[PDB]
């Protein structure tokens, strides 16, 4: 047993995955394996979700997250989001629990078996922490791969079937997105909207044709950045600039998984586009926003005069402005006026809402879908009884959009405290510092005081 | 009020520059250890 | 060598037993019907 | 240390758990039967899911007098037929 | 639900989803073996 | 208190005929009610509309009469407004609209009236809480 | 009646899957019978 | 609401109120207001603070 | 049920008996 | 706003009064031979 | 006055904390 | 062919089993070693087989 | 007279003295029997 | 002298696993009977006759919502032994009763006494000076005043807290409603209490964690520590220095530091015990008399405070009847106090 104890290795149990930091071959299995982990429960959480799964119930009344995933690419779904096909969901689940078995089999090997250290067997797949190209080219090795995952979703958009498109014209359906959106100033764009209400920074996205096109630009971007990073070694600003250790390049693969993690809470929080409500459920807004719709039709049903309906408070008891002007539902739901949803669209005019449309142009589908979101609003408790906080017993249920928007929070949070501790323990390392302060060599007693 | 929206914008810029260059430069050997980290 | 029935070996079996007896009940209360 | 038997010994020996292989169990298992007979309900008083109420009654059976607390109770016991 | 042909296969399928927790568990057992040295 | 044969006894028909429902059945009412109806009737009342309840004497008063188990599965396959005016199962959850909610489509005549004896059994045993929405809660 | 016959992971292991499994019960329980609002 | 001092509140009940619902999550910095009254009736200051805070 | 408890039986045990044949052995621990 | 009107005299003093006695004793400390 | 009495006590003490801080008796190895 | 497809996805089940408690063993255990990496080698190209029967055999069943 | 509450009393007043009796007695013989060895 | 006293203090003071003491005779018994007190009710006894609650897990609570409560609102202050003239003897009425809550509220109080007590016989033993008894007179003031004055200034023990986690947490929603409690000074001293000592906890270790001087090779540092060595195991004078530097002060006496850290909790915990003294008798901070007589002559007046006012109105009206079933409140739908659709 090479460096598996404190006394050799410097680290305790508790910290022991620190003793495989300079066995690469070890270090491999433990990745292979992990990856193991995680295809492995793709397979098995969709196989339990299909196997739980009733074809004829909501998905969000199941508890089903990854089914969702998959029908959002359009297997097993047709319009309205149906499911027409199971068969899929079973295929992704199996090839998936198959695939599991073989990481963990290169992992185990790796990990007990095979080659503590690669350097004496290979110089490929040997590598120092330190050496910058080796690790530029590892690097450029995984975007190429990343680039080349981004260009599968566009092959299945483009070619191979679609994707689930809920805003598709006369309603929702797959469908083949034959002119993805190119122009980097659309593109692009999304990136420099701002992150606040009404704007949604890149989880604004509403229209497959510029999910598709983002996927073409970032696959080529990755591709070239990958390239890029094999053919080069870091400029000296770079150099300068960083700390070079593994537990560096942790540190700060920590802190993107992080800003991910959040941002990937948010998008599944408020975007209907590539996280569809008949799949996931209603968003918050989508919800409150049918609560309104729903009673604006029934009082309008009942002979009501909606548009000059005045509240209590002055405001329209159902309809009243947006701060610039947009007719919106009104109450509290003002909040959520940003919502945008292929239900409520069709009465939108060029100032908002419309009134005449609303007297005269509102569809049976539209009661019915107003009154289901409104009845699935994303609201739960923690052993998922459906509803506020004060309601009964008797709605097994919890918006699959709160379990993974809380998930991921609380998931992207504990990655930036370790994005934290190993950035600033790379540092502390990096300048020798890490196991604490030399007695005889206490910098801050050569400091002048501070007064 | 647009006066307002530039000085506070060029200020912004100036100090996010500041805090990215100055980080830029040298930080890793602006401690009393081991210098040579780059 | 060492002796078994001390201070310790009460204070132990205090908690202990009742405890034992206790999650037994309350495992049988999982299978209650109204 | 204070001269008692190490907790480790005593929980690694053979003679330990020959010991406590039956005494645990056996405790378990009265436990769950002092619960499944009902033994339980009648020591507390505590009230089966069918005597809660009377079959038309929605009205608490509180306490309302400190001295005759004991014939209280026991009259609204008696109420469930 | 499974296909149909699989439906024996159930019962196994409502377990499978936790054993990656069990491999978390299995890392403590194996310190535990090895005196978390 | 117990879930008794004659609490089970509810109004089959308009006439004076009951019914007595099987504890099974009532258990089944309640799981297929949480499954097809709770989501807008939890607890007795309507969430998108929260005027018209569950209550049984609310349900004598609809036009057909839906205070009794004919009604309830009557309503169920072809609902209409509280006066019987319009038919609404484009908006409502029916047998003849299972097309557009599907959850519908796999309930059975049995599961109909397994509803329904839940809709009249509920308040009799739950009293005000029943349609009485949060202030009894 | 000599200790250390019996080795202390496999105690720990076996007392832990126990634990894991009585509490495991006690959540079943949440969702069944008395106290599952059902 | 009232949540100065000057205008009727001591130091337990006063408070800077947050912004308007009907911003709801658009950024309302002063320069979104047509003038310095209405960024105050609409709670600018709440926004300007807590953005400040969190950053700092 | 019975199944389901003997599924995770063999699963559950797996680890275990993997940690206690190769301590049996004097395996690479 | 229709305030108790002692609130000022109470605050002022419970303010001022401690503070007092313990600038007196910083004070006097310092002048104390070092 | 009340509004008076408490911005000058919040003054009072951010004054303290100025004190406090710059003015503060110095910390000495012996 | 559902007897066929049936045992040989419970074979499947079985043999995988017998890897997952068999393999590691096999890694980290000093002795027989040259008779472990042969039954692996064997277990894994009848695992890889049995997999792609159960998968061919699936079309015929459901 | 005796009341059933100064029955009960009573009933208390002895159950506390043979509690704290019982344990003084006991721990006083485990006392002895266990003593410290000294010089 | 050798007499039985003095040999009764030898065997109660030997050195054994779990120290005993002759403050262990008050400790013991009180200690272990109000756990397992609580532990019995929780899994085996109602709170039907006393307020229509369930609170086992006999009945089908669980955890979070099993208590032994406090008696009902009739028995006012009783004792409630079990030979008292309300059980009479009878240990399964005395159950029904509530006989288990005082039960464990007094076991408890003077299980709280032996402990400390304990601290301070083993700090006399031992030789060291007694501040952690000193410390832990807090947690009595917080017991004390909360258990056993503040219900005894009410009209019954039926409003102390009962023994649950969820029953606690109804305490707490009941003091806001009726008592406004977060208004209460006292109670905010409490929270500067609790919120400063959690803080000066986690800084005060991390601040060690992080000057420790690198007494080992090993990147595990904790290993680098012997309990016997003479010199500080981190620096006080890098401490100090980052500390004024970040936050403009800084300790610079070890004393003081940890001094500092005994006073704050225990004095928060002192001010809120005072603060629930006071609620005892419904002497709260309910109001701001400048406030209400603006606010009524102006309904264009609001606050903060006007607001949480509205929210504790709410929960009076809409709790009370439940919470309070003695009462045989009866509270017509058009008498709640309701916004407009809620
Ligand atoms: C290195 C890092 C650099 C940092 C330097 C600081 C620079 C400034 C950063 C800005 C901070 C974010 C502020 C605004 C947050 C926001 O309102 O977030 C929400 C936005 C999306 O907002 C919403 O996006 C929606 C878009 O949906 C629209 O389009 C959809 C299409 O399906 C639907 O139609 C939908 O109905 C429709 O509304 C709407 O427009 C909403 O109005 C809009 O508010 O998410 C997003 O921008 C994406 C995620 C943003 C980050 C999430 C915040 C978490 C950060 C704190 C973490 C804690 C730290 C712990 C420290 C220890
Ligand atoms: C995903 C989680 C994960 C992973 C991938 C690893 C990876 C690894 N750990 Mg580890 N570790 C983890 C979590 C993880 N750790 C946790 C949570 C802790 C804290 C409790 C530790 C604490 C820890 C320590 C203290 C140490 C390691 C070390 C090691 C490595 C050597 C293992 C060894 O030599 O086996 C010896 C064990 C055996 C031979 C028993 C069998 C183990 C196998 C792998 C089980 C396989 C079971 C599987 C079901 C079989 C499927 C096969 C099938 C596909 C055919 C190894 C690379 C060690 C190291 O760094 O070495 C230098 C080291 O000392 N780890
Ligand atoms: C990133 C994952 C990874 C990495 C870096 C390695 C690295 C290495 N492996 Mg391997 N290994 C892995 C995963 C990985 N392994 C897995 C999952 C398994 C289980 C099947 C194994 C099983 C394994 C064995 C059994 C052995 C190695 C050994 C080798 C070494 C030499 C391999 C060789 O010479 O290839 C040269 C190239 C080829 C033979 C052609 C590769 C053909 C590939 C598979 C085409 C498909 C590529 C495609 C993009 C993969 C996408 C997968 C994705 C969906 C996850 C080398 C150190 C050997 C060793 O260490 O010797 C002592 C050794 O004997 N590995
Ligand atoms: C810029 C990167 C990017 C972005 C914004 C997206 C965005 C989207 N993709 Mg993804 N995707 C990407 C890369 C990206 N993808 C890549 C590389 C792959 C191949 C592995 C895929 C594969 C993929 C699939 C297979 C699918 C999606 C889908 C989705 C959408 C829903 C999933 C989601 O919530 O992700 C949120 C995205 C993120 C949290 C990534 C944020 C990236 C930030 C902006 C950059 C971080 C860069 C890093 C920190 C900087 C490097 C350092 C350098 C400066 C030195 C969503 C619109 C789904 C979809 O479209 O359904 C129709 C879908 O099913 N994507
Ligand atoms: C995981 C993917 C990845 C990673 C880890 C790296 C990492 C590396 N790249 Mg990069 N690179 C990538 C992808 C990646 N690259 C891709 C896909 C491309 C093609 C577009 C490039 C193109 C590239 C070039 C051309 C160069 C690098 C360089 C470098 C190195 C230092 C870069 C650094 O300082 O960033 C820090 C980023 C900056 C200093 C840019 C300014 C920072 C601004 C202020 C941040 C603004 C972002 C903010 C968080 C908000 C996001 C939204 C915004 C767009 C509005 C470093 C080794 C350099 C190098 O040394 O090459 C060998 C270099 O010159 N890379
Ligand atoms: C890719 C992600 C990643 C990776 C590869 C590492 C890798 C490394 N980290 Mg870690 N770290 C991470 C994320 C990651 N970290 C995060 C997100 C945090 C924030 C909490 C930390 C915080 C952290 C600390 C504080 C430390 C490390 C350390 C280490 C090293 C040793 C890890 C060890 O052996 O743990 C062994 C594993 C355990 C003891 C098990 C941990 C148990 C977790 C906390 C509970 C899991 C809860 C589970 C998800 C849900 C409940 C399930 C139930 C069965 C319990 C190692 C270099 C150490 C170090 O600094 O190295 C130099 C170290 O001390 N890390
Ligand atoms: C991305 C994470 C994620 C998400 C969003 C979901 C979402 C969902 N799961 Mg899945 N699940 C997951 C991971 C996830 N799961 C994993 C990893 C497993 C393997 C064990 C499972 C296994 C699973 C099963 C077996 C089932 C579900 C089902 C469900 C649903 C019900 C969840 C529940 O009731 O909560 C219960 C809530 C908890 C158990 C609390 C979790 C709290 C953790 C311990 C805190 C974590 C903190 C942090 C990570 C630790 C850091 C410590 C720090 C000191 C560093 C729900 C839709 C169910 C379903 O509805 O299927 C149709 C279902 O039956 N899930
Ligand atoms: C390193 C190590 C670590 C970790 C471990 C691991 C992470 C490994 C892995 C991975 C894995 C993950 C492995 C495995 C498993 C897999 C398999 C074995 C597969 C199989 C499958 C099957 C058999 C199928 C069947 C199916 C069909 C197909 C249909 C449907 C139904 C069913 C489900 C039946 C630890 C912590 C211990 C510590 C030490 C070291
Ligand atoms: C898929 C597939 C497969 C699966 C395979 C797998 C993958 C398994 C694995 C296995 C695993 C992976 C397991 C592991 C284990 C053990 C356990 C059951 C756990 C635990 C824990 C414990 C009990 C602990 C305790 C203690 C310690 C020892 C120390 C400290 C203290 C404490 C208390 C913590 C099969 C064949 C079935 C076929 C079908 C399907
Ligand atoms: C697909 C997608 C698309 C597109 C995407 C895009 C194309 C995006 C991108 C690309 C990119 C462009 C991203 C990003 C950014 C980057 C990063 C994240 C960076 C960072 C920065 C830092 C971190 C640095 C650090 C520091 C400095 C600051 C100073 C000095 C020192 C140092 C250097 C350390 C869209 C949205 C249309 C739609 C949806 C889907
Ligand atoms: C009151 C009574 C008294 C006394 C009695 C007693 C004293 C009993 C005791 C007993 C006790 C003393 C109880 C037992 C116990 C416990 C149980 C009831 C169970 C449990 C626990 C657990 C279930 C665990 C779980 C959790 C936690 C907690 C920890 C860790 C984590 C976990 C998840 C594991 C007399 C008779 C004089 C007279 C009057 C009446
Ligand atoms: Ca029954
Ligand atoms: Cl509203
Ligand atoms: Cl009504
Ligand atoms: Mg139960």
């Amino acid at each position: 047993a090479t460096n598996r104890d404190q006394e050799s290795s410097g680290f305790a149990w508790w910290a022991g995955n620190a003793r495989l930091i300079n066995l690469s071959g070890k270090l491999l299995g433990a990745h292979v394996a992990h990856a193991g982990l995680i295809v492995f429960w793709a397979g098995a959480m969709t196989l339990f979700e299909l196997a739980h799964f009733i074809p004829e119930k909501p998905m969000y009344e199941q508890g089903l997250i990854l089914i969702p995933h998959i029908a959002t690419l359009g297997w097993g779904v047709g319009p309205g989001g149906e499911v027409v096909d199971t068969f899929p969901f079973f295929v992704v689940g199996v090839v998936h629990l198959i695939s599991s078995a073989v990481l963990g089999f290169g992992g185990v090997y790796h990990a007990i078996r095979g080659p503590e250290t690669l350097e004496e067997y290979s110089s490929f797949f040997g590598y120092d922490w330190k050496d910058k190209n080796k690790m530029t080219t590892i690097l450029g090795f995984h975007l190429i791969v990343l680039g080349i995952g981004a260009l599968l979703l566009v092959a299945k958009a483009m070619f191979f079937g679609g994707l689930y498109d809920t805003w598709a014209p006369g309603g929702g359906d797959v469908r083949v997105i034959t002119n993805p959106t190119l122009d980097p100033r659309v593109i692009f764009g999304y990136l420099l909207k701002s992150p606040f209400g009404g704007e949604g920074w890149i989880v604004s996205v509403n229209n497959l044709e510029d999910v598709v096109g983002g996927h073409i630009w970032i696959g080529l971007i990755c591709i070239a950045g990958g390239i890029w990073h094999i053919l080069t070694t870091p400029f000296g600003w770079a150099r300068r600039a960083f700390i070079w250790s593994g537990e560096a390049y942790l540190s700060y693969s920590l802190g993107a998984l992080s800003m991910m993690g959040f941002i990937a809470t948010c998008f599944v929080w408020f975007n209907n586009t590539v996280y569809p409500s008949e799949f996931y459920g209603p968003t918050g807004p989508e919800a409150s926003q049918a609560q309104a719709m729903t009673f604006l039709i029934r009082d309008q049903k009942l002979g009501a005069n909606v548009g000059s309906a005045q509240g209590p408070t002055g405001l329209g008891k159902y309809l009243m402005r947006s701060p610039t002007g947009e007719i919106i539902f009104g109450g509290e739901t003002m909040r959520f006026w940003d919502f945008r949803g292929p239900w409520l669209e069709p009465l939108r005019g060029p100032n908002g809402l419309d009134l005449n449309k609303i007297k005269n142009d509102i569809q049976p589908w539209q009661e019915r879908r107003a009154a289901e979101y409104m009845t699935h609003a994303p609201l739960g408790s923690l052993n998922s009884v459906g509803g506020v906080a004060t309601e009964i017993n008797s709605v097994n249920f919890v918006s699959p959009r709160s379990w993974l928007a809380t998930s991921h929070f609380v998931l992207a949070f504990f990655f930036l405290v370790g994005h934290l501790w190993h950035a600033g323990r790379a540092r502390a390392a990096a300048a020798g510092f890490e196991k604490g302060i030399d007695r005889e060599s206490e910098p801050v007693l050569s400091m002048p005081s501070l007064d | 009020m647009e006066t307002l929206k530039i000085t506070v914008y060029i200020v912004v810029t100036f100090f996010v520059l500041l805090f990215v260059f100055g980080f830029l430069s040298g930080d890793p050997a602006r401690n009393p250890k081991r210098k040579d980290l780059e | 060598s060492y002796p078994i029935f001390t201070v310790r070996w009460v204070a132990v079996h205090t908690l202990a037993v009742p405890t034992i007896f206790f999650l037994g009940a309350i495992a049988a209360m999982q299978f209650i019907q109204r | 240390t204070t001269g008692e038997r190490p907790f480790s010994d005593i929980i690694t020996s053979v003679r330990y758990w020959v010991i406590h292989s039956i005494t645990i169990p056996a405790l378990f298992i009265a436990g769950w039967l002092f619960v499944s007979t009902g033994l339980a309900y009648d020591v507390f008083g505590t009230p089966r899911p069918d005597s809660y109420y009377a079959q038309e009654q929605r009205s608490i059976p509180l306490v309302t007098d400190r001295f005759e607390a004991k014939q209280q109770v026991e009259t609204f016991l008696e109420q469930l037929k | 639900k499974l296909p149909e042909a699989y439906a024996i296969f159930d019962p196994l399928v409502d377990v499978l989803p936790v054993i990656p927790v069990l491999f978390l568990a299995l890392a403590f057992v194996w310190q535990a073996a090895v005196g978390f040295r | 208190a117990e879930l008794t044969p004659e609490v089970l006894t509810v109004p089959l028909n308009s006439e004076g005929k009951t019914i007595t429902l099987t504890e099974k059945q009532y258990l089944e009412g309640k799981r297929l009610f949480q499954y097809a109806c709770a989501s807008c009737h939890v607890g007795g009342i309507t969430k998108t509309n929260p005027s018209l309840d569950l209550r049984t004497e609310t349900l004598a008063l609809a036009t057909p009469p839906r205070d009794n188990i004919e009604g309830l599965v009557d309503y169920m396959k072809n609902p209409t407004t509280y006066d019987g005016e319009q038919e609404i199962a484009e908006v409502h959850p029916s047998l003849r609209s299972a097309d557009i909610f599907p959850k519908m489509r796999n309930l059975t005549e049995k599961d109909l009236v397994a509803i329904a004896g839940h809709i009249l059994v509920e308040p009799k045993i739950l009293g005000d809480k029943w349609g009485g929405g949060k202030v009894y809660y | 009646s000599e200790g250390g016959r019996i080795p202390l992971w496999i105690v720990a292991t076996v007392a832990g899957m126990g634990v894991i499994v009585i509490v495991g019960l006690f959540f079943y329980g949440a969702y069944a019978g008395l106290g599952s609002s059902l | 609401v009232s949540g100065s001092l000057l205008y009727g509140n001591n130091i337990i009940t006063g408070a800077v109120v947050p912004s308007s619902n009907a911003i709801g999550l658009h950024f309302y910095p002063i320069w979104e207001a047509a003038s310095l009254d209405e960024w105050l009736y609409n709670g600018g200051p709440y926004q300007l603070i807590i953005f400040h805070f969190l950053l700092g | 049920v019975i199944a389901q408890l003997t599924m995770i039986a063999m699963i559950g045990i797996a680890g275990p008996m993997i940690i206690f044949l190769l301590a049996v052995r004097r395996g690479n621990l | 706003m229709e305030v108790n009107q002692l609130g000022l005299i109470a605050t002022a003093l419970f303010v001022l009064v401690p503070s007092v006695f313990l600038i007196i004793l910083y004070v006097q400390t310092e002048s104390q031979q070092k | 006055m009340e509004t008076i009495t408490y911005v000058f006590i919040f003054a009072c003490i951010i004054a303290l904390f100025f004190f406090a801080i710059f003015f503060r008796e110095p910390p000495r190895i012996t | 062919m559902t007897i066929l497809f049936q045992l040989a996805l419970a074979a499947l089940v079985i043999l995988s089993f017998v890897m997952v408690i068999g393999v590691p063993v096999a890694y980290a255990s000093p002795q027989d070693w040259d008779r472990s990496k042969q039954l692996i080698f064997l277990g894994s190209g009848l695992w890889i087989a049995l997999v792609l029967v159960v998968g061919v055999l699936n079309f015929f069943v459901v | 007279t005796i009341t059933p509450s100064l029955k009960g009393f009573f009933i208390g007043l002895l159950s506390g003295a043979v509690v704290l009796g019982l344990t003084f007695a006991v721990l006083i013989a485990i006392s002895q029997i266990d003593k410290v060895q000294r010089s | 002298e050798r007499g039985w006293f003095d040999i009764l203090d030898d065997w109660l003071k030997r050195d054994r696993f779990v120290f005993v003491g002759w403050s262990g005779i008050l400790l013991f018994p009180c200690a272990y009977l109000a756990l397992g007190g609580w532990l019995t009710g929780t899994t085996f006894v109602t709170s039907w006759y006393t307020h229509g609650l369930a609170s086992s897990y006999l009945e089908g609570c669980n955890f979070l919502t099993v208590a032994v409560s406090t008696p009902a609102n009739s028995m006012g202050h009783s004792l409630l032994l079990l030979w008292g003239p309300e059980a009479q003897g009878d240990f399964t009425r005395w159950c029904q009763l509530g006989g288990l809550w005082t039960f464990i509220a007094l076991h408890g109080a003077f299980g709280l006494i032996g402990f400390m007590l304990r601290q301070f016989e083993i700090a006399r033993l031992v030789g060291v000076r007694p501040y952690n008894a000193i410390a832990f007179s807090a947690p009595i003031a917080v017991f004390v005043s909360v258990f056993l004055i503040y219900p005894l200034g009410q009209s019954s023990w039926f409003f102390a807290p009962s023994f649950g986690v969820a029953a606690i947490f109804r305490f707490l929603l009941f003091f806001q409603g009726f008592h406004n409690w977060t208004l209460n000074p006292f109670h905010m001293m409490g929270v500067a209490g609790v919120l400063g000592g959690a803080l000066l906890c986690a800084i005060h270790g991390a601040t060690v964690e992080n000057t420790l001087f690198q007494d080992g090779e090993g990147a595990s540092t904790f290993r680098a520590f012997n309990p016997t060595q003479a010199e500080e195991t981190y620096s006080m004078v890098t401490a100090n220095r980052f500390w004024s530097q970040i936050f403009g002060i800084a300790f610079s006496n070890k004393r003081w530091l940890h001094f500092f850290m005994l006073f704050v909790p225990v004095t928060g915990l002192w001010m809120s015990a005072i603060g629930v003294v006071g609620l005892a008798l419904n002497l709260r901070s309910y109001d701001f008399i400048s406030q209400e007589i603006r606010a009524a002559e102006d309904p264009e007046f609001e606050t903060f405070y006007t607001k949480n006012l509205l929210l504790n109105e709410g929960i009076r009206a809409w709790m009370a009847p439940q919470d309070q079933p003695h009462e045989n409140f009866v509270f017509p739908e058009e008498v709640l106090p309701r916004g407009n659709a809620l």
